[PDB]
């Protein structure tokens, strides 16, 4: 009925605020990104630290990985993305091209491309192998908040501070759907494809069913105004919501009847990221410059 | 930039 979330471990070593957290395919190792230029490298059952990772010159807006958990990409304010070797730590290719901050990152599910978004309005798809850049989508008319790959990788949904979500066919780059208009600030799809879950700046978590064009559910309670703030279908014990919030907690909602269900005390500062591991029921959320931490969190269902 | 509130 209700998970019951307890921390067990903090990691701190950032030394600005965190902007991303995200569990590696295998589930062995946590990665996150931050303000301070680096990404850093935690095992996922214990916060053992494991690596630093540097090169970018400028902050990290968000690190991703790929499918078979060798390699992240990173996107940073200094306009470009970085792909690399989490075994080495080395930089494998640096992807140039857009013209301002690089806000979001992911890789497909094959891990043969890359989906970027950016300050600059566009969407840009990258060739792994080579560092090239595929295809440049005019997706936006400001900073682009999400970018993801549906299951098979034939979609992308992005999300912008314009107040739209678009879902794009990925092999022709072109739109295939667009969906008051607050600024949407986060969007991905579920595990299973069908729906696409989407916040924006109006304290509001919504459910949408992507072929329908309809909003299903609505997640709210928390506080989500001001930061891109990433949300997450948590599905390895009873099936929620997580978020994290402006008011400096962790949210999760049952999925279906849209109730909180628990909210998890102990950052000092707005819960900018929170991820789900992909087998244990174990949750890592962290936060901006007032708290800098990482923390992890485990429950029994 | 994902640390800033943007206006």
């Amino acid at each position: 009925v209700k998970p019951n979330y307890a921390l067990k471990f903090t990691l701190a070593g950032h030394t600005k605020a965190v902007s991303s957290v995200k569990f590696s395919p295998n589930g062995e190792w946590l990665a996150s990104s931050s303000a301070d230029k680096l990404i850093k490298i935690w095992g996922a059952y214990d916060g053992k630290f494991e690596k630093t990772i540097s090169g970018h010159k400028l902050g990290i807006s968000d690190v991703a990985w790929s499918s078979d958990s060798n390699l992240l990409v990173s996107a940073s304010d200094d306009k470009t993305l970085k792909i690399w070797d989490v075994s080495s730590g080395k930089c494998l290719k640096t992807l140039k091209g857009h013209s301002n901050y690089v806000f979001c990152c992911n890789f497909n599910p094959q891990s043969n491309l890359i989906v970027s978004g950016s300050f600059d309005e566009s969407v840009r798809i990258w060739d792994v192998k080579t560092g090239k850049c595929l295809k440049t989508l005019p997706a936006h008319s400001d900073p682009v908040s999400a970018v993801h790959f549906n299951r098979d990788g034939s979609l992308i949904v992005s999300s912008s501070y314009d107040g739209l979500c678009r879902i794009w066919d990925t092999a022709s780059g072109q739109c295939l759907k667009t969906l008051d208009n607050p600024p949407v600030s986060f969007v991905k799809f579920s595990p299973n494809g069908k729906y696409i879950l989407a916040a924006t700046l109006d304290n509001t978590l919504k459910l949408w069913d992507y072929s329908k064009g309809k909003c299903l559910k609505t997640y709210t309670g928390h506080k989500n105004e001001k930061y891109c703030i990433f949300a997450n279908f948590s599905v390895t014990g009873g099936k929620w919501i997580v978020s994290g919030s402006e008011d400096n907690l962790v949210y999760i909602w049952n999925l279906q009847t849209k109730e909180i269900v628990q909210k998890l005390q102990g950052h000092t500062d707005v819960v900018i990221s929170t991820a789900c591991h992909p087998t244990e029921n174990i949750i890592a959320s962290a936060a901006l410059e007032n708290d800098k931490t990482i923390k992890l969190w485990k429950s029994d269902c | 930039c994902r640390k800033r509130n943007r206006s």
